[PDB]
């Protein structure tokens, strides 16, 4: 998601 | 006072952020969770506990300092349980402070991750590593090295 | 040396326990969580480097090694995200070792507590305060405000 | 319930 905690 | 910490809870995006301040140092550590209650605060003790040397610790209002559950975490943890009651009348100023500081820097990277908790540990991360100097998470150590010395 | 930590994962009651260890002292901390994933695991390493100062991690596998998330996380608290290759043959008997004691304590206390998550940071706590003379705890402290002097 | 996680 591009997220550090969900870089999906 | 390399052992005394103090309890402190405040509310973002409908969920509560329990903090332990190790009052020496202003060193913090901090989880989120979506209501505080006895057995979370005791939780929350307990790992605190197995992870520095928590002597005393000032609780964050009368329902956790009532709480048989936070009591029996005090007791297994060896933590002496006190009120936190601002005796001392800059307590109240500087934990609300803490509290505003914490929030803003929650605000600065809240963009950069999925969940509101791992915002909040970027937060606890950006604070113990501030320097105003020293951080509080070097003066944290240099304290109870210096008391174990 | 005062900042290098290796990762571990350890399987109990069909979950999983994440364990973070520094290595010159034994001091660990962990937590339990459904399955090890690289989102679990960027989060855990993002608490601990808010906590310690962090300078490298061992992964524990090669999944959590190639992971973008863990390396996002890694990159984010500054950290050096290296392999966990035993190039030290001692280092596979070590972290066995510890977790045979581990799961041992989380048994002895396991009735004690509704939660796994509470019986496992029962034994961070009694692991970390355990003289064998220092504890890890005191171990920890003493190496990083050595290196900060 | 008699635990030190949940003492009801
Ligand atoms: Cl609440
Ligand atoms: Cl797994």
């Amino acid at each position: 998601s591009l997220k550090i905690d969900n870089e999906d | 006072s390399p052992g005394i910490w103090q309890l402190d809870c405040t509310h973002l995006e409908g969920k509560v952020i329990l903090v332990a301040v190790h009052v020496a140092s202003g060193y913090i550590e901090a989880e989120v969770i979506p209501a505080e209650t006895g057995q979370e605060t005791a939780y929350f003790l307990l790992k605190l506990a197995g992870r520095w040397p928590v002597k005393t610790v000032h609780t964050d209002n009368g329902s956790n300092f009532t709480s048989t559950t936070v009591k029996a975490a005090c007791w297994w943890a060896g933590i002496k349980q006190e009120d936190g009651i601002p005796y001392n009348p800059q307590s109240q100023g500087v934990i609300e402070s803490m509290n505003k500081e914490l929030k803003k820097i929650i605000g600065q990277v809240r963009d950069q991750a999925e969940h509101l908790k791992t915002a909040v540990q970027m937060a606890v991360f950006i604070h113990n590593h501030k320097r105003k100097g020293y951080s509080a998470g070097e003066r944290i150590v240099d304290i109870i090295a210096t008391d174990i010395q």
